[PDB]
C-alpha cells in the first residue's frame, strides 16, 4: 500500500476498500 | 583517538573555535547517516554526533531547526561541523548524549508482561507535550513522534524530544509531502493524502505514544499505509463527511459504508486510569482542530498528581523541572500559566 | 380567594411589608411540614410556601442560610413571615421561595422508564450548575448535606438548575463538632458513616459524584438497605480503604486488622457506551480521602465540561444554554486561575 | 444503632466485608 495507497486515494476508494478488510 | 574540529557553537556566538573529542564509537546507522556517541575532552561530558550528509549547495533545515531551539526538554545541539569520497561535505550536529529511550524503557516493562507505572505515564506524556508547545510556538512540526524519539535520563527522568530529521517550519498555503512520520503513529489526514495539514499531527502520534504508554503495545499496529486505517478503523469508526473535509479537502468518496466507533473503555485494559483514556480521546480525533494543544494538553487532569507539592519518583528522588515556562512555550494561551503554574512553584 | 400577610423580604431592606397570593394549594408533605404552591398578585409570579413549625426563642439555621444567597443556580427566598395555629404557642416559619416546575430526579425517572439513558448534554448541564451552586454556598462555609436529586429543581424549558431545601444545611466552623448521621442514606459520604464529627464541605462533593453516577447508570450507584449496608455498596466499587484513608476519613476510629477486598474498575461500574469523560471525573469525586475530592470549581473546570464553553452547543430543544459563565468575583473567590477555563473567549 | 456500636467498638470494616461475602 503505496502505489495502492495511491491509487485508493485517487480514485476516491480508501474508505470502502480499508473498510472491506475490516473483515 | 583524540579529534580535534572547528566548531560552531550552536545557540551561537556563532564564532568558530576548537573543540576535541575521544572515545569514538558508532551507535546508530540508517539511510541518514551515521551517530556516534563520543567524550569531550576539556568536560568529559558524553555527546552523540549525527553525521550526515550534506548538498553544500543548499541549507539543512535540521540544522536550522536545531540552531532555534533551547528548552529542558529538547535534545541540545552544544556544536556543528562540517567534515568529511573528495568533494563530499558532512554534516555533524553534536548532540547531549543521553542513554535510555521511552522505547527501550516501555519494551522492559512489556516483555515481562507488565504496565508502566502510571506515575511514569504523566512524566513522560507531560514533558512530551511541553517540548511540543514549545516547537509548535516557532511553526516547527516534528513530523515523527514515536517513542524511539524521547530519549530518557534513567535516574532524573528527564525527557528529552530528538531526531529532528524529518521537522520542518509549517508554512500556511505552501504544500508539505504527506508520506511522513512512522506508520504506527500517522495521523489519519496524512494516510487521506493531505498536503496543508498542521502541527496537530505531532499531537495525533503523542495520543499514539500515550495509547502505546497504556496498552504495553502500539495502538494501531499497521502493516501497510491502507492497513494503517483499518487499525485506525477498528477503534473510531469511519470517519464522517465532515470529517473527512477537515482531513482533507481535495478528497471526495461519495459511497462508503459507515462503523460506528467501538468504546474507549473497551480499548483498554479494565484497570486503565479512566483519566488517561479520558485524555486519549481528545489526542485521537479524526478532526485535526479538535485535537487538543499541547499546552492544552498540560493543564489537563491527568497530570494533576505532577502539579501536588509532595510528588516523587518511585525510587524517592525528586521529580524533575516541570514548571519553568517560558513566554514563547506559553505563547498560544498565556493566561494558561497560572493553572500551569501551581502556587508553590512560583519565586 | 386572596391571603395577604405582613411578610420580610429575603434579601435587601429588612422593613417589613404586605403581601398578596393566591390559588394556594398542597405540592408536599413530610415530618419537614408542608410546602404549598401559590401566585402572587401583585405580579403573577408563583410561589412555593414552605411551612414550617418553628420555636422562638430560637435562631432558625435554614432562614439564616437562605438570607444570604442571591444565586442563579440557587432557589431564591422571596420572602418569610411567622403564622400562629391556634393552639396557643403554635408558630409557624413560612418562606416563600420562586417556584421551580420540575426536578433532576424526576426527569431522570421519566427517561428510565421511557428504557432511556438520560441524554449526556443534560448531564453535563446539570452537573455544571450543581457544582456551580456548590462552590457558591462553600464559599461562605456554608454545607448543603443533602445533595440528591430530589432536591436539584429543573426548569424544562430553560433547563436552569436551582439547589433548594437548605433544611439540613449548615455553616461549618472548623473546631465545632457537627452531627455523622446527615444526608440521605444513597448519597452519604463515607466519612459520615464511619462516625466523623470534623468533616467539611467535601461532603457534599461525593452527593454531588452520586448524583453524576446516577445520572450515567439510570439508577443509584449505591443503593444501601442499611447504613451498615451502605458502606457494603461503597467497598463493592472502592474497595477498603487503606490505613491512611481511614485516619482521613475519621482519625477517632481505627481498625487494626480486617480483609482487604480491592476496588472495582471504574470502566466497568459504567455501561461501555458511557463517555470516558464522565468516568474520569466520577473517579475524582467518588474518592475516601475527603481532601483528595475536586473542589466545586475545579469541578466546573473539568473537560466533561468543554462541550459547554462551544460557542455553538444548543439544548436538544432548539434553545440556547442557560447563564453558564457569568462569575462573580465571589463565585471565583477560592480559585481566581480558574477563570482562564471557566470564562471561554467568546463569553468575556 | 448498629452502625453506632460498629464505629466505636472499631468492627465496622470487618462486619461490612462479612456482609458482602455472604
Ligand atoms: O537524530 C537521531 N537519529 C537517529 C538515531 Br539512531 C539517533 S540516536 C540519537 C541520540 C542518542 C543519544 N543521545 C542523543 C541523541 C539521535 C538520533
Ligand atoms: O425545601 C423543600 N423541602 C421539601 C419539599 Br417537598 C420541597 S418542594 C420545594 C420547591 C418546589 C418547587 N419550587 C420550589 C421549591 C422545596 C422543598
Amino acid at each position: 500500500p503505496h502505489r495502492l495507497l495511491q491509487q485508493l486515494v485517487l480514485s476516491g476508494n480508501l474508505i470502502k476498500e480499508a473498510v472491506r478488510r475490516l473483515h | 583517538k583524540v579529534t580535534t574540529v572547528v566548531a560552531t557553537p550552536g545557540q551561537g556566538p556563532d564564532r568558530p573555535q576548537e573543540v576535541s573529542y575521544t572515545d569514538t564509537k558508532v551507535i546508530g546507522n540508517g539511510s541518514f547517516g551515521v551517530v556516534y556517541q563520543a567524550k569531550l575532552c576539556d568536560s568529559g561530558e558524553l555527546v552523540a554526533i549525527k553525521k550526515v550528509l550534506q548538498d553544500k549547495r543548499f541549507k539543512n533545515r535540521e540544522l536550522q531547526i536545531m540552531r532555534k531551539l533551547d528548552h529542558c526538554n529538547i535534545v541540545r545541539l552544544r556544536y556543528f561541523f562540517y567534515s568529511s569520497k573528495k568533494d563530499e561535505v558532512y554534516l555533524n550536529l553534536v548532540l547531549d548524549y543521553v542513554p535510555e529511550t521511552v522505547y527501550r524503557v516501555a519494551r522492559h516493562y512489556s516483555r515481562a508482561k507488565q504496565t508502566l507505572p502510571v506515575i511514569y505515564v504523566k512524566l513522560y506524556m507531560y514533558q512530551l507535550f511541553r517540548s511540543l508547545a514549545y516547537i509548535h510556538s516557532f511553526g516547527i512540526c516534528h513530523r515523527d513522534i514515536k517513542p524511539q524519539n524521547l530519549l530518557l535520563d534513567p535516574d532524573t527522568a528527564v525527557l528529552k524530544l530528538c531526531d529532528f530529521g524529518s521537522a520542518k517550519q509549517l508554512v500556511r498555503g505552501e504544500p508539505n509531502v504527506s508520506y511522513i512520520c512512522s506508520r504506527y503513529y500517522r495521523a489519519p489526514e496524512l494516510i487521506f493524502g493531505a498536503t496543508d495539514y498542521t502541527s496537530s499531527i505531532d499531537v495525533w502520534s503523542a495520543g499514539c505514544v500515550l495509547a502505546e504508554l497504556l496498552l504495553g503495545q502500539p495502538i494501531f499496529p499497521g502493516d501497510s499505509g491502507v492497513d494503517q486505517l483499518v487499525e485506525i478503523i477498528k477503534v473510531l469508526g469511519t470517519p464522517t463527511r465532515e470529517q473527512i473535509r477537515e482531513m482533507n479537502p481535495n478528497y471526495t468518496e461519495f459511497k462508503f459504508p459507515q462503523i460506528k466507533a467501538h468504546p474507549w473503555t473497551k480499548v483498554f485494559r479494565p484497570r486503565t486510569p479512566p483519566e488517561a483514556i479520558a485524555l486519549c480521546s481528545r489526542l485521537l480525533e479524526y478532526t485535526p482542530t479538535a485535537r487538543l494543544t499541547p499546552l492544552e494538553a498540560c493543564a489537563h487532569s491527568f497530570f494533576d498528581e505532577l502539579r501536588d507539592p509532595n510528588v516523587k519518583l518511585p525510587n524517592g528522588r525528586d521529580t524533575p523541572a516541570l514548571f519553568n515556562f517560558t513566554t514563547q512555550e506559553l505563547s498560544s494561551n498565556p493566561p494558561l500559566a497560572t493553572i500551569l503554574i501551581p502556587p508553590h512553584a512560583r519565586i
